[PDB]
């Protein structure tokens, strides 16, 4: 009953038969910005189905020496389809997200992935006093990898990362994870090209292992923006 | 004792005993019943 | 759901359970939920009325403690022949909470914070050893502390006209007085402070990562009002901050590795465990070894 | 209050308070641009709203820019005034500026037009620092282009002056009062000693 | 009273003090496609203020030997701003238009421009049996000029062009013209890259003339799409 | 018309407007009125509920800040051989608000002002370097501040009998005490102070332009009550004034050029822009140049 | 807290939120309606 799930947004649909419920971040659901919290006075544009749809990123390969992968929202989607066009043509952005992580294998495979959404994951650098640069933080569609997943690349602990909204993909139990993220910012809206509200991190706490014939086991991320609204129409920045 | 004209000048407010740990412990769309297999 | 909790929950007595299809001890971690197995379902319990209070773990109580945020020492003397870097009877400090780690870690236990800041200023004075090798007594000096908004014009000397403080808030206090106390309101342009900022606060690519000036309270300019004495002294000013009327959002994993800089979350770790990069917890011989086994 | 849009070395005194427009032989030509910050030095600084706002650190609300055409009665023309929200460079072509907020002004019996710069900010307030490029301070740009041309007869002056005013609306507000950077002294004023005599 | 006019769409506003009323094509106003006339079953995207706004084209110069200018809708706007992005990302398009033509001069100038919106202006070629090519028809933002305005470049008569929705810009009377165009097609929606619903034609029936000092007298076109809706979301064609 | 405003005005949503004869964006500056074009009529807006307060821009809040109006330093020592110009253990100051520019400009933002003046006196002391090259300690001295009406008899020496203060208001305060505070009422013979006076206050033609003695609060005579010590000291007295219960009339253009004198509004300007006589605002290359253009 | 006998000795009065900007912004004998041509 709670193992199967279908998510339908816009013209996109995803079905899974090995889900383990799904997580709503802090028990919240995405919604449009109300009048009593609005700041910008211009009429926003709400493309709805044009932007509130699943976008599939490039898959990554789960290896034995893998340390983990991360993507930053809204940076990862800032140049994809109508959502990217609206971001490039508007100064202000606001939306939530629906993240679906897929990874299947055989019943002889073992491995556990922690799929965690981190709000305002300010990254630190290792063994230096210099702050991380712009290119180290903004990776776009490709995303980045974890240099030290044991400390979440920020001097904290991975063991305590469960305080953030998260799920687990355990190969013997489930093949997908689903997280619903509301808008999470100190301001009602933000400039989408210089600040990232969310960071999706997939970390292989239990390494992938099996004794069958080795096959490529990819991890796929599908992110659907939700309740998108954009303010400050002007020329495209790109 | 607050004789100042600004409300933020008052002392600390330690009388908020409202809690909601579920938003951190059970952030699932469908709740779980006691004893029943969750999965 | 939301509920008012003033004491720890009571325990109810339980009996033998042999029900088919009921497995309260089995859970599914993969869903991300925390296990809901109650002690009543794991073992046989008695009835306990719990009167233990929970008021000490309130976020207000947990954070509303005056913690040292600044400590600055400077020489009160004639500064005609002093160097440019030396503090000539006055100093300016950009207010931050990342210089002393005890308060910084507690504040970084959260993602978003909204609070007013109670500021306490404590001044100590000593007679400079060099030059005046003899002790003559401690002078009761008047100090001026001026709040200057971030980026605004700060005074450049002790007798600068900027000290007239037409609109800037200034507090004058004596050393013999109790430590000076003021309250700065919650002054962020947003609804809460951003303890962590995953972005750049500039419209170009040469900005600073993790630093949001909207989260900086301001600048404190502290000077000795008295003109210099024939002998030199050393004056130490300690600034303590206490959050109050606190609202906290999105708790975070605590810092494990030692802090490196106040400008970022850079990490190196200790050379060996505990709190090392490769080993946070101190090692034991094996997973079958009890570190503090009782042997009689 | 009048803006000092013509803040160039070639403009002396009152000439800094007006902008000269002449007949052009190319279409879609840019005339002038106005920066954004009321907390920084520029055309908006020496205005009532700018002077009062520089006594504070945080500001919010919409602005209005009113342009009066001071040509002859026989002078005709159409302009376009565009406000561009921040994020990119100041537009240099009309086809890029018209994509932002704009108003097309036609000269006529009504000699004044108003372009509203609406409060379009991610945060509730915009703050002042000495970093003009901060995301908490930048407001955008204002640009003026010719919509058609400035056309005058032979007996009218071929150069016509525009006067720009700026004001705040009733949704404007200020916070965090501070000493104004627009006044200061490095010594005592004259006759100040005589007060002690 | 009817000489002054202000048009406000999205974040764009146009004021004119020498208007002569304005024309609604066939007494109709643009509207969204109703359910009882809809064909495509997917949920359309309606950007509203993001696309229903004035776009200003490049001005043209009114000369003594000018024959006239024409633009084709939606072709002229197919690569401008969010309207162009929505057109490029969607297979189906539907909208009306609001056209404002500006041309001012002095009281010593004379000249009359017929500003006419022609539905399905299928152009013919002169002195040949070959049909006009793709490059002859699709000019984009720049538009084209009239080879023989006397016959409207299609073997008809310019004298009878008043049967189409139109206004006149007479220099002694008015300096602007405004036409409101509803959706005009045999089908409820259309592919915007291969068919043009409307053609705006500005023809100088009375040549520009004066005895003052000669000045450049440009003509400016501002077109605002109205009630835009797009169907069939996919990758950008561009 | 008069209305009570506690927050900034809300924004109402608006639709497409294509009305003939209605031009809200067109205005007539020549009438002298400010443009009334609302954002709802210029662009398409949404509904915004504005909760931003306006209490910080209240005239009372804007002006009721303690600002430095006087700073006088004098030598506390034996003055038998001192010169006539030197302050012999006492000084007299004609109260004015035009000596320090930060308060003066804010006060000159208005034409007419009515307020009571809260006066704060802060005293600092230092050991004179010359003669007494060694530091022996700061003495806790008693100071007398006497209010003397403008033009009345002021004391001529430290031990003058005029200090008996039969009817003049006098305040005695120690250096170790908190700064002395009094309140002078609104004492103008008119209903308000004249910040600017376009006239002469004398019935002949040799009077002073712009100076109205009816707007001068009075004279402050400050002396050290203690007789001189065997060693000399330097005593600095700072007088701060805070307007309260303020009524303001006819706001004025702010001062742009630097002040020259406290007796008039004479102007010279800086040598070059900004705030020069020929150029108030700093120059840019051209009217088509953006001073801080974002380039990525 | 004012225990003094003179009313001018009291603290500042920051409770006057009455405004009339029109006397500075619209000092015209005949008012102007929204959208209507003023001249």
């Amino acid at each position: 009953s709670d193992r199967v799930l279908q998510l339908k947004l816009g013209n996109s649909a995803i079905v899974t038969q090995e889900a383990a419920n799904y997580c709503c971040a802090y028990g919240e659901w995405p919604n449009y910005l109300p009048d009593h919290e609005a700041v910008a006075i211009d009429k926003p544009t709400q493309p709805e189905t044009a932007t509130d749809r699943f976008y599939t990123l490039k898959s990554v390969k789960w290896e034995t020496g893998s340390t983990g992968w991360w993507w930053k929202l809204p940076d990862a989607l800032n140049n994809i389809g109508m959502f990217g066009q609206n971001v490039q043509h508007h100064y202000l952005y606001r939306s939530g997200f629906l993240i679906h992580v897929q990874c299947n294998a055989t019943k002889f495979h073992q491995g556990a992935l922690l799929v965690v959404a981190i709000p305002e994951h300010q990254r630190g650098a290792h063994n230096t006093n210099t702050s991380p640069g712009f290119d180290d933080i903004m990776k776009g569609e490709e995303g980045g990898t974890f240099n030290h997943p044991y400390v979440l690349d920020d001097g904290t602990s991975l063991a305590c990362a469960t305080i953030f909204p998260h799920q687990w993909i355990n190969l013997r139990t489930n093949n997908s994870a689903t997280i619903v993220l509301p808008w999470m910012n100190a301001a009602p809206m933000d400039f989408p090209l210089r600040h990232n509200q969310w960071t999706l991190a997939i970390i292989p706490v239990v390494p992938l292992g099996t004794r069958t014939t080795s096959s490529m086991v990819p991890i796929t991320v599908s992110i659907a923006p939700m309740c998108c609204e954009f303010n400050g129409l002007r020329h495209a920045i790109t | 004792i607050n004789f100042y004209k600004d409300s933020y000048a008052a002392s600390a407010s330690k009388q908020d005993f409202s809690q909601d740990p579920s938003k951190f412990t059970e952030p699932v769309v469908e709740g779980l019943k006691a004893g029943a297999p969750v999965l | 759901i939301e509920s008012i909790i003033k004491t720890a929950t009571d325990t109810v007595k339980s009996e033998i359970n042999a029900e088919l299809g009921v497995v309260p001890s089995l859970n599914a971690v993969e869903t991300g939920a925390t296990s809901n197995t109650e002690p009543e379902e794991a073992i046989q319990t008695r009835t306990v009325i719990n009167q233990h209070g929970v008021s000490e773990t309130l976020v207000e109580n947990f954070l509303s403690r005056a913690a040292l945020v600044s400590k600055r020492s400077f020489e009160y003397k004639d500064h005609t022949s002093s160097t440019a870097r030396a503090d000539k009877n006055f100093f300016k400090w950009t207010i931050n909470t990342r210089s002393f780690v005890q308060l910084r870690r507690k504040l970084e236990l959260f993602t978003y914070l909204r609070f007013d800041a109670e500021i306490t200023i404590l001044t100590t004075v000593a007679v400079n050893g060099s030059g005046n090798n003899t002790y003559v007594g401690l002078p009761d000096l008047t100090l001026q502390a001026m709040f200057v908004p971030t980026g605004a014009l700060t005074p450049e000397k002790q007798d600068s006209f900027h000290w007239q403080s037409g609109s800037n808030a200034s507090v004058f206090f004596k050393i013999s007085d109790p430590p000076a106390r003021i309250t700065i309101p919650f002054m962020c342009i947003n609804s809460a402070y951003s303890v962590f900022y995953d972005g750049f606060a500039g419209f170009e690519k040469n900005g600073l990562y993790g630093i949001n000036p909207a989260d900086t309270i301001g600048n404190l300019c502290v000077r000795i009002v008295n003109e210099h004495q024939p002998v030199g002294f050393t004056v130490t000013v300690r600034v303590y901050m206490k959050p109050k009327h606190i609202k906290a959002w999105a708790p975070r994993p605590p810092r494990t590795l030692p802090y490196m800089s106040i400008a970022n979350a850079n990490y190196k770790g200790k050379e060996r465990a505990p709190n090392a990069l490769s080993a946070i917890i101190g090692n034991r011989d094996s997973v079958k070894t009890m570190p503090h086994n009782i042997v009689n | 209050s009048m803006m000092e849009i013509n803040n160039t070395e070639s403009a002396v005194g009152m000439e800094r308070l007006k902008v000269d427009i002449s007949a052009l032989t190319d279409v879609d030509q840019l005339l002038f641009n106005i920066p954004l910050d009321i907390q920084l030095d520029g055309p908006l600084r020496n205005t009532l709203v700018g002077n009062i706002s520089r006594y504070y650190t945080h500001w919010s609300g919409s602005l209005e820019m009113t342009f009066m055409f001071c040509g002859s009665f026989m002078a005709a023309g159409k302009l376009i005034l565009c406000y561009t929200p921040p994020g990119g460079s100041c537009p240099t072509t009309r086809e890029t500026a018209m994509l932002g907020t704009h108003i097309v002004w036609d000269f006529g019996l009504q000699s004044s037009v108003t372009l509203i710069i609406p409060w379009i900010s991610g945060s509730h307030y915009r703050m002042f620092n000495n970093d003009a490029k901060s995301t908490n301070a930048n407001v955008g740009y204002v640009t003026c282009f010719m919509q058609t041309n400035l056309i005058v007869p032979s007996e009218s002056s071929d150069t016509c002056s525009l006067i720009g005013f700026i004001a705040a609306k009733d949704d404007f507000s200020l916070r965090l009062m501070r000493d104004s950077p627009d006044i200061g002294q490095l010594d005592h004023l004259h006759a100040a000693e005589a007060a002690y005599q």
